[PDB]
């Protein structure tokens, strides 16, 4: 189940690089019910690391940009 | 006696209680001699008391160094017994006089080994370092009597262990690289032979060899040298596979270590780790995916403390250390791997992520940006890393090798050229510069 | 001397005599280690436990009092017990005609290498594949005439299974159970002759499950499936009236499956490439 959980997780991660364009980490912390910000964060840049999405969710503003096309 | 009895069994724990008396034996005719004796007769009992001490670790001189003397009042009798003199200043007193007084290269040969070996086993590296440094003995131990050179490697050994203990990983590795990657290191270091090895030898051979091991307690663990030796090329070669995973030329640090990744990638089935060796190629791969904390439990749980870490007299100090250690390169091997997928980092996110203090944690993205092993820029204000997106595609990481490559077969092209045009080039040199 | 005098006359006398020589050798072992676990155990770390003299500086590279000791008065026994597992039905009986007797001789030899020793499990493991590689690729003399007689088959086939496959996840051993498929795909290649009997969804299930985590919830959702299915023909055949156990079976069937989108391909990343793929095919 914990796996399946970030599988999820995982599912759901992928889609909003499609449904935005941008969004505000502070947003982005209350779209997604979950045990921290704070581990959830890096399993997401974990996740970005192994080019599976493009976010620079790590940014000096805290906020997270999906962007259209860009490259 | 202590060649002969078994080191497993009781009857050596008995036979080691008579090391005391030797010992004490040793004392009264040094002192003796000290009165009456020649200086050729008192530089070999010095050399036979370094040989009762230089191994032990003195648990006094440290139980003096955990307590302060912060204040409670007994007894001016219960300091006369504790003015014992520190087995490292008798160690320094008895190999300075026998480097003053001795007429024979030998004792001062086995003197400088023991006092080295006695500076790194207390991790006095600086020390131990200097010492082997000032003796040229690398060059001339070549053409010394076999029982010398199984101390030179024990103490060689020992300089490594040291060299880890205090965080030189780079300098541990090449220390332990040639006895670890000869297959031999238990016949280097007198602990034995390898029964692989018993069926090309004469009996004859084998009868000398057998006399020349060491005793069991003067034996340095072959798997706390290989952990040792593991580890240090765990924590080189992997930040160095990471940051050049894109590059044609390939240049293996560890031959021994790519050879037991390789032997662990090869098996269908992969088990929870229970060796000491798959237990760092379990904690190998755990750092190639940037996560410290299963790299972390690979390498610190109880079935490798009593193995391997709970043999040093200073377990904890090696632990956090190497746990600083594998925080410090996993940061690395992460933003080599991650780089690619990252617009911007903070440093507090790293710092919270790693569980490392912010100046170091800027200290090391400082140092690879220095080093042109990170495409980064570091912002001062925000305390964030910028990264600059000029990362080379798949596609202009082929096109990039393949530039390499061409350039080489040019350089190579160049050579032949050279070679043809040197025709062929017999006739043609004869006749200009008398 | 007593197999050949006892030969094609009365075996009666050999499972009697055979099964009183591994029986009195095995209470000789209990009693070794108790004798040593109890009284010279306690001998060992008797009295205090500060200050050794001479067993602080050994704490370098030893271990502890009782196995330093246990060494001297159980070692014998197990030894002892392992030499004639291994030449006793092995070096007597590596094959022939009936008696089964066998089963239990690996059953007593996987017994002693899961509590002693784990080391004779490669022993033991090496010399079955070659008895069994002697015979499927032997075939020469009046021992078993192979054909359509499961019944002994079946047997060993599914004796060596649940043995071989407990051992290795038991010991923590992996080599070992690796083998131990192998065996059994080898056996199904060569033993595929027949329909199929029971066992079949016994040793599924119990390969899926082992499985589970070591690969990747993917293959092992698959094997999952593979005794979901099982549990379907053998239904038909087994009868189940049971709910929870179809829910248990959709609960299995899920998490297997949903648990990871990708694989973290970082060794081939790296070098080029497998030897990494093939492996992946066999196990399919």
């Amino acid at each position: 189940v914990p796996q399946l959980q970030s599988n999820t997780i995982l599912r759901l991660l992928q889609q909003v690089a499609q449904i935005y364009q941008s969004i505000e980490f502070s947003r982005l912390t209350s779209l997604v019910p979950f045990v921290d910000a704070f581990q959830l964060e890096r399993a997401i840049v974990d996740a970005a690391r192994h080019c599976d999405l493009q976010v620079r969710i790590d940014h000096t503003s805290r906020t997270l940009s999906f962007g259209s096309d860009l490259n | 006696i202590m060649q002969n009895t078994d080191p497993h069994s009781q009857e050596y724990v008995e036979h080691l209680k008579d090391e005391a008396q030797v010992c004490a034996i040793i004392e009264r005719v040094q002192r003796y001699l000290e009165e009456k004796g020649t200086t050729e007769e008192i530089c070999r009992v010095y050399l036979r008391r370094i040989l009762h001490t230089y191994y032990k670790f003195d648990y006094k001189a440290h139980q003096r160094q955990l307590t302060p003397p912060e204040g409670s009042s007994k007894s001016e009798q219960d300091q006369a017994e504790n003015e014992g003199e520190d087995s490292a200043v008798l160690m320094e007193r008895l190999c300075k006089y026998i480097y003053a007084k001795d007429r024979t290269d030998r004792i001062r040969t086995c003197a400088i080994l023991c006092h080295i070996y006695h500076h790194a086993l207390h991790s006095r590296w600086y020390q131990a370092r200097d010492l082997m440094l000032m003796s040229h003995l690398q060059d001339n131990i070549q053409h010394a009597d076999p029982p010398v050179q199984i101390l030179y490697n024990r103490t060689m050994v020992q300089l490594g262990i040291c060299a880890f203990r205090q965080g030189l990983t780079k300098d541990a590795h090449n220390a332990l690289l040639d006895i670890q990657s000869s297959g031999r290191a238990k016949e280097l270091l007198g602990q034995g032979l390898l029964l692989r090895s018993l069926q090309e030898r004469n009996q004859e051979q084998e009868k000398v060899e057998r006399r020349r091991q060491v005793p069991f307690h003067l034996h340095i663990n072959l798997e706390l040298l290989e952990c040792v030796y593991l580890v240090s090329a765990m924590l080189l070669e992997i930040p160095y596979m990471a940051a050049h995973e894109s590059d044609a030329r390939r240049r293996m640090i560890s031959k021994q270590f790519h050879h037991q990744l390789r032997v662990g990638e090869r098996q269908p089935l992969l088990g929870p780790p229970e060796s000491m060796r798959e237990h760092v190629v379990a904690a190998s791969k755990a750092m190639k995916m940037g996560d410290w904390k299963t790299c972390h439990s690979f390498i610190i749980n109880e079935k490798m403390n009593g193995k391997v870490w709970d043999l040093f007299p200073e377990a904890d100090k090696v632990r956090t250390m190497l746990v600083r250690k594998i925080q410090e390169e996993s940061l690395r091997t992460y933003l080599f791997t991650y780089s690619s997928v990252y617009d911007s980092i903070s440093m507090e996110t790293l710092s919270d992520m790693f569980e490392l203090d912010l100046p170091t944690v800027h200290s090391i993205i400082s140092k690879m940006i220095i080093n042109e092993e990170l495409m980064a820029s570091l912002d001062q204000p925000t305390q964030t890393v910028v990264m600059h997106r000029t990362e080379p595609t798949a596609q202009q990481n082929l096109a990039l090798q393949l530039a390499e490559k061409l350039g080489s077969l040019v350089e190579n092209n160049e050579r032949v050229f050279d070679h043809k045009q040197g025709t062929y080039g017999g006739y043609f040199r004869d006749q200009k510069d008398g | 001397q007593y197999k050949n005098i006892c030969q094609q006359v009365n075996i009666k006398s050999l499972e009697d005599v055979v099964r009183a020589y591994l029986k009195l050798a095995e209470e000789k072992t209990e009693a070794a280690k108790e004798e040593s676990q109890q009284m010279v155990l306690d001998i060992e770390d008797l009295d205090n436990i500060q200050t050794p003299e001479s067993v602080l500086l050994s704490a370098v590279s030893g271990e502890d009092t009782q196995d330093r000791t246990d060494r001297l008065l159980l070692t014998p026994w197990v030894k002892f017990l392992w030499e004639s597992y291994r030449q006793c039905l092995d070096l007597l009986r590596n094959n022939s005609r009936v008696e089964r007797l066998y089963h239990d001789i690996a059953q007593q030899a996987f017994k002693f290498c899961l509590q002693y020793t784990r080391k004779a499990e490669f022993r033991k493991l090496c010399d079955n594949l070659r008895m069994h590689l002697s015979q499927i690729q032997r075939h020469h003399n009046q021992s078993t005439a192979i054909n359509l007689n499961n019944p002994e088959s079946q047997s060993m086939h599914l004796e060596t299974r649940l043995v071989q496959l407990d051992s290795a996840i038991s010991m923590e051993l992996w080599q070992e159970a690796f083998k131990a498929v192998e065996d059994i795909h080898g056996l199904f290649s060569l033993s595929k002759k027949p329909p199929k009997p029971q066992l079949m969804a016994n040793y599924y299930n119990k390969v899926s499950t082992v499985f589970w985590k070591s690969g990747n919830a993917l293959f092992h959702a698959s094997t999952l499936h593979r005794l979901y299915h099982l549990s379907r023909e053998m239904r038909k055949n087994l009868t189940q009236d049971e709910m929870q156990r179809m829910s248990t079976r959709v609960l299995l069937a899920t998490l297997s499956i949903p648990i990871t989108p990708e694989r973290t391909d970082i060794a081939r990343l790296l070098d080029m490439d497998g030897i990494i793929v093939e492996k992946q095919r066999r196990l399919a």
